[PDB]
């Protein structure tokens, strides 16, 4: 198990329910079970199979948490299709890439069908490196610090409608003013407990 | 606002007024027979007031101008809304299963 924590799951429905229609990914950060997760950062929506802007994004989330010592230790990524749960070039060559800089990365994938209103499942399938590929390490296990609260809190933040505050780094880039790292989204995790 | 077709309305009045005004002192003049061609300055004074205001009145009503620089609106469209093809919508997504499965 990796036994993500609330902040990350919440940010990554937020995140996955602000734009159905389009396809979602972000990054994973952890602290310098095997490796808690702290939270996540979401990077884009719409097409994801271009270079330089990924380049860029990268660069600049990487030096941040070196200044706040973290690590990139995995990547989630939510397609378009409801039935469509498999990982694509983009997210392998992104994973191998984030894995020679941190060991066990995790590859996360978001399931549509189990993306109920409040909870069903934790609608996430785990992927770890292999040798040279990636195997779905799924014994029906609990990645979460604690499924009950996480699971509420979710679903209060959905109820809420509070995914229109949720600022990815594609609306940084469309104005320079907004700020990736979500202070609001924190405070209101913290405050509904 | 709309404060300038009242403005307008009550110049075209006014110029109504006095083309009644003018037309009545014409034929109560064309009926002594007085060759003088006494025309009051206070008629042509209220005439032309209402034809100024009414004047600046409707050049405010006419519309505004608008830059021929081709590329002046288009300094904050995004892509957000230049990706979206309402010819090729489909509905097989998540958002279905969100709200009401």
């Amino acid at each position: 198990g990796v036994k993500l924590t609330t902040q990350a799951y919440c940010k990554m429905v937020l995140h996955g329910a602000k734009y159905p229609h389009c396809a979602v990914n972000g990054l994973l950060v952890a602290e310098k079970h095997h490796t808690l997760f702290v939270d996540c950062i979401p990077l884009f929506h719409g097409t994801l199979a271009l270079a330089p802007m990924l380049e860029v994004a990268l660069t600049l989330i990487d030096s941040w948490c070196k200044d706040h010592s973290y690590v990139i230790a995995g990547y989630y990524q939510a397609n378009e299709r409801v039935k469509d749960a498999s990982p694509n070039q983009v997210a392998e060559k992104v994973a191998s890439r984030i894995a020679e800089g941190f060991s066990d990365t995790a590859l996360i994938m978001v399931d549509n069908t189990k993306f109920t209103m409040d909870c069903v499942a934790p609608t996430i399938h785990v992927y770890e490196h292999h040798e040279n590929r990636w195997r779905c390490r799924d014994p029906h296990h609990d990645y979460c610090e604690d499924w009950p609260e996480a699971q509420r809190i979710s679903a209060s933040l959905l109820d809420s409608r509070s995914y229109e505050t949720l600022v990815d780094f594609d609306n940084h880039l469309d104005d320079i003013r907004n700020d990736w790292t979500n202070p609001e989204i924190n405070k209101a995790v913290l405050h509904l407990c | 606002p709309s404060l300038w077709k009242g403005l307008v309305g009550i110049g075209l009045f006014a110029l109504a007024h006095a083309a009644f005004s003018a037309a009545q002192h014409r034929s109560y003049m064309r009926l002594t027979e007085k060759e003088d061609e006494s025309l009051p300055i206070d008629i042509v004074l209220q005439t032309l007031l209402a034809f100024a205001v009414t004047c600046y009145g409707i050049v405010h009503i006419a519309g505004e101008f608008k830059d021929m620089d081709a590329t002046s609106e288009l300094k904050n469209k995004t892509f957000d809304t230049l990706r979206n093809h309402p010819s090729f919508y489909v509905f097989n997504h998540r958002g279905r299963v969100l709200f009401r499965p």
